[PDB]
């Protein structure tokens, strides 16, 4: 019943990381431990996104996925009171993230990780020398167009390095800067540079979803030919025809045949770990939301 | 009829032109002995004769139909001078290999809209289906004269190792005789009733054959691929059986007995073994490879 | 070895005994040292239903 | 025996939406875009088939006029062409209460939990729908196949050559395969649609979306009751024991 | 909230399977109904996977979805005691299974057909005449692993047909055959013909393999069209010098914000479907483990 429970903390906290706190009390964080007491390190997501090391997006991801989420509850000077979260019971939510995103009644809460700057996202504790780094909470159909944009964006980004003429950033700019939502203007600033280094959080799903992207056809033509019986389901026939005629031209005996087998099997794994990506990770839903009260009651 | 735009949909995006045709249930009755199972299986090749030789090996599914509207076609549905071959197989016991020809194909592709043909192989009479989108005498023979010519070395080998062993026989079967007649050392009316069906008994399909194509070198060298066809001619013999012994046992058996390193074996009634010995040039390891793998 | 050998978990009438048996248990539980031993957790760490 | 429901609480303008309907319908609630604080526009199925175009009779006996529904969902034209329209509507469970005002009105729901009313000690109620419209995908076909614990109630939004069409589905199996079934159920109007659509773009291709509402008590069936509204003689499938868990539009083609 | 069902055996069994069965304690195993007496046939999964028949795998994990599953409490010589699986509640769980993989904490599991052993999972009652099969319970990648397996395999056993015996040697028992692990090479039961079932799920993976390769967008081979031949990487390693045509072919038009956008639209609304054709199996989240009980806490 009773799972409040407590972080303790080495050193005294100064007054600026106590506002800073109080200002962002009903929020998410990723709780190592399924116990609560246990050191400072735990509670922060800074072990897997870091000031010092450039992040992989999906190291995150299956950091989220495992890890529990609990709300703050009370900071006192010594002292982080949290709540844990357990399906099946109803919780309190203030949306102190930073970047304001309206929240209706009845909406779908997804928890993603932050793309944003990382001052944006987070707060430093200079007192206990430690990175506390909350995770995004945004709405379902924003977040999956979101990770659309984004990716998108690291695509145009990534060929206009590689060939300056053939894509437009105005073109991409125009389009990419805005995100409508129910008659809500966002505007979003994309990742600032992909650089010739490792890029700060994409380059990882966009690599991911261009070999899955590639094979797809190459594989599709083969598993639709390798089909054909009796007892397939009719549809089948019916889609044989919109296939584009270039894609349905390709020859088998080209690609070798234990290749046929390693072309299949990677984009088949690619094609399992890159689906359940796009369901946003954990999931929650309000009943009632409070504007000028900022409260949403969630379960 | 379905089976023709996904062939273009599919296989004819990889193979250039396609001739579609209708098999009756009564041309199907050459192959197959008393069984109508459905023909989803069905590989047609072709092989060209004279100039060289290749195979393209597809599926065509075959269905059952009503669908002509004139009742007589009530029945299935899947350089001119040469051979298209169709191989046909089920879960069971049941291989056949048929051979559809040229020039009847170009003349019946001339206007529901279908024509009457014949077959040269099997004669009967074929139906070919027309869709809106759309040196003779040498060339059947090959097939036939270069396995008989196995058969006469084959046969000539055994004559060699007879002549190893001065004349008479030796048994390396334990059969009992069937009994100790005064009237049985004219079993050369026997042996020579092996000369006279080895030489007459010419398919494609032989032990022998399958004995060349070996997948594997252990496997093949424990196993042993046997034909017996019966003296005589009374019936249908039997090719391509695997033994993974009762044959010498029972009579009206001249049984034929390969190993996969071309090593055989002629059996007698009576237990009576020969060994014989097989030469196969290059020439005809390709041939054997290409049709049958 | 395997876990529950002749390890009858019955609620025996124990003695106590004054001396000490815990010097390094763990590392001869780990390595094997007696055989036939089962480790309780304390949720199942009860007398048994007779 | 579980914790009480989450209710929901709702004022809608009381046009475009009856007192007389039963307690425990389902109700379906659209957003607006710039005012959503005053008028919720919270549908009804009935409603639905109304603004998507003997159950035309009493669905014409309860609503007449149509364009404040028109004015309601404006751009529905342009939703069914885009293949956005599903991503409005989203689930919010069979109704409570319904407290009576002229201009609003104030509808209380279940959003989640054990259907039940809320000012006695937890009087329970049923959820309704009518039995037309509405296909039993277990005896669609139909050794012997278990019987399990627990059914679903599926919901699907189907768009036809006459517009669109709701569906309301009740298995018991799985939902990793009522997707695969639900594509068999739906082949022949599938097999309808792709007359037009080389024309027209790649926008197009969703057939439908599939939300699972929730779990009602298996084992028992439902009953056929009816509705006694003047004219009504309208039957109509009640269910008992429901556990709401609405869920999100799985696509299906 | 009494999760409680008796099965009453019809005949006593021996000592030698009650030993046997002792040691099988704490173990998952499906039941037909939803009642506090059950017969026996129902209680063992052996109905759906007789001897005489062909395997048939996914047939199986349909019939194991719809069976309510249990946990085996007490086993008496009449009497198999069980509790069941309500979705909401938190029960203790053990594993001693003799294909055996080591689980993590917070590694999520899931429940299959014993693919790997038919003796070594299944313990036959000749005193009354049947068999009891336990299922596989896996962590969930090594489980998806097993999955994209079977099905790879129920297509390329389709596909070699006859004609290739160099296709023979290497596809139908390499990757199809051994499923590796962290110092460990475990075999699988290979259908000796592919039979039903499978194939449906093919069918309905075709669908949506045709309706993907209608909407793919372009910039993103034009990533990997840039990225096999000028740079190299390990994720493309893979792809060599060499490019499929294919991409070349599909790689002829320019690139346009507004087409691609859509195209990720819709390919986001149909990556969603995916992960409810691909999961097929009950989720199983660990919240403890005790090596050396090798009993966790399910949930």
């Amino acid at each position: 019943m009773d799972l409040k429970v407590v972080v303790s903390l080495s050193s005294r906290l100064y007054t600026d990381e106590i506002a800073k706190m109080q200002q962002r009390i009903g929020c998410i964080l990723p709780l190592a431990s399924t116990h609560g007491t246990q050191n400072v390190q735990g509670l922060g997501l800074g072990q897997v996104y870091s000031l010092e090391t450039v992040p992989d997006y999906v190291s995150m991801y299956n950091y989220l996925s495992d890890c529990t989420l609990a709300v703050l509850d009370e900071v006192s000077v010594d002292s982080l009171i949290l709540t844990k979260i357990v399906p099946g019971q109803t919780y309190a939510i203030k949306n102190k993230y930073q970047p304001f995103f309206q929240w209706h009644g009845t909406g779908s809460l997804s928890v993603m990780p932050p793309v944003f700057g990382r001052e944006h996202a987070t707060v430093k504790l200079e007192s206990n020398d430690v990175d506390i780094v909350f995770p995004m909470v945004l709405p379902t159909p924003i977040a999956e167009e979101v990770l659309q944009k984004i990716l998108l964006f690291n695509v145009y980004s990534r060929v206009v390095m590689q060939a300056p003429g053939n894509a437009d950033m105005l073109d991409v700019h125009m389009h990419l800067g805005s995100v409508s939502y129910l008659g809500h203007h966002y505007e979003l600033a994309l990742p600032e540079v992909p650089g010739p280094l490792g890029l700060a959080l994409l380059d990882n799903l966009s690599l991911y979803f261009c070999i899955m992207v590639t094979l797809l056809p190459r594989a599709s033509m083969r598993l639709v030919r390798g089909l054909i019986r009796h007892e397939h389901h009719d549809l089948l026939n019916l889609f044989q025809e919109m296939v584009p005629d270039e894609i349905a031209r390709i020859d088998l005996d080209d690609l070798s045949v234990a290749d046929d087998l390693s072309r299949m099997r990677v984009m088949m794994t690619y094609l399992q770990s890159l689906a359940s990506l796009f369901n946003l990770g954990p999931r929650l839903a309000t009943a009632a939301y409070s504007q000028e009260t900022l409260t949403a009651t969630c379960w | 009829m379905d089976v023709h735009i996904d062939n273009q949909v599919l296989s004819g995006l990889g193979t250039p032109l396609l001739v579609h045709l209708f098999v009756p249930d009564t041309v199907m009755a050459e192959l197959c002995p008393n069984r109508v199972p459905n023909c989803e299986g069905a590989w047609c090749q072709t092989l060209f004769s004279d100039r060289t030789g290749l195979t393209r090996v597809c599926r065509v599914f075959a269905a059952r139909g009503m669908l002509p509207g004139r009742p007589s076609h009530r029945g299935t549905f899947t350089n001119p001078f040469h051979v298209a071959a169709l191989r046909f197989y089920d879960e069971g016991g049941l291989v056949g290999e048929l051979q559809i020809y040229y020039l009847s194909l170009f003349e019946g592709a001339k206007r529901a809209l279908v024509r009457g043909i014949a077959h040269i192989f099997s004669p009967h009479a074929l139906y070919v289906v027309t869709y809106p989108e759309l040196s003779i005498l040498g060339a059947p023979e090959r097939e036939f004269r270069f396995l008989i010519s196995v058969a006469l070395r084959i046969s000539a080998s055994f004559r060699e190792k007879l002549a190893m062993q001065a004349w008479t026989a030796q048994q390396e079967i334990p059969v009992v005789i069937p009994t100790s007649y005064s009237r049985i050392y004219k079993n050369s009316d026997l042996i020579r009733e092996a000369f006279f069906t080895v030489q007459t008994r010419v398919s494609w399909e032989s032990c022998w054959v399958k004995a060349t194509i070996s997948n594997a070198p252990k496997t093949p060298d424990a196993c042993l691929w046997i034909d017996s066809h019966p003296l005589y001619e009374e019936g249908a013999s039997a090719w391509g059986k695997v033994i993974d012994v009762a044959l010498g046992t029972d009579g009206h058996c001249v049984h034929l007995a390969t190993t996969s390193d071309g090593q055989a074996f002629l059996v007698l009634p009576g237990g009576f073994v020969i060994k014989g010995q097989l030469a196969l040039t290059p020439e005809e390891r390709g041939y054997i490879l290409a049709r049958h793998g | 070895m395997a876990s529950n050998e002749g390890v009858e978990n019955r609620p025996f009438p124990y003695l106590t005994v004054d001396a000490d048996l815990l010097s390094n248990l763990r590392q001869s539980a780990a390595e094997g040292l007696f055989h036939s031993f089962d480790l309780l957790v304390g949720k199942d760490a009860r007398e048994a239903g007779i | 025996g579980w914790r009480p429901p989450v209710f929901g609480d709702f004022l809608i303008h009381a046009s475009s939406f009856n007192n007389a309907e039963a307690t425990g319908t389902p109700l379906f609630q659209f957003k607006q875009s710039d005012p959503f604080s005053g008028v919720d526009a919270v549908f009804t199925p009935l409603s639905l088939f109304i603004l998507m175009n003997g159950l035309t009779r009493m669905a014409n006996l309860l609503y007449d006029s149509p364009a404040t529904l028109a004015d309601l969902v404006p751009d529905f034209g342009r939703l069914v062409a885009d293949r956005r329209f599903h991503n409005f509507i989203t689930p919010v469970g069979p109704l409570v209460e319904n407290i009576k005002s002229t201009y609003l009105n104030k509808i209380t729901t279940v959003v989640h939990g054990p259907v039940v009313s809320k000012a006695i000690p937890r009087s329970t109620v049923k959820v309704t729908v009518p039995q037309e419209a509405f296909v039993d995908l277990d005896a669609w076909l139909s050794g012997l196949q278990p019987c399990p614990a627990d059914a679903r109630l599926y919901v699907a939004l189907t768009y036809e050559e006459a517009g669109p069409r709701f569906t309301f589905f009740q298995s018991s199996r799985g939902h990793c395969q009522i997707m695969n079934i639900l594509r068999i159920y739906y082949s022949p109007s599938i097999m309808h649609r792709y007359a037009v659509v080389q024309p027209l773009h790649i926008e197009e291709l969703t057939f439908g979306a599939v939300a699972c509402l929730g779990t009602f008590s298996a084992t028992d069936g439902w009953r056929r009751s009816a509705f006694n509204y003047r004219g009504s003689s309208l039957p109509v499938v009640e269910i008992d024991s429901f556990y709401s868990n609405v869920s999100d539009w799985e696509v299906i083609l």
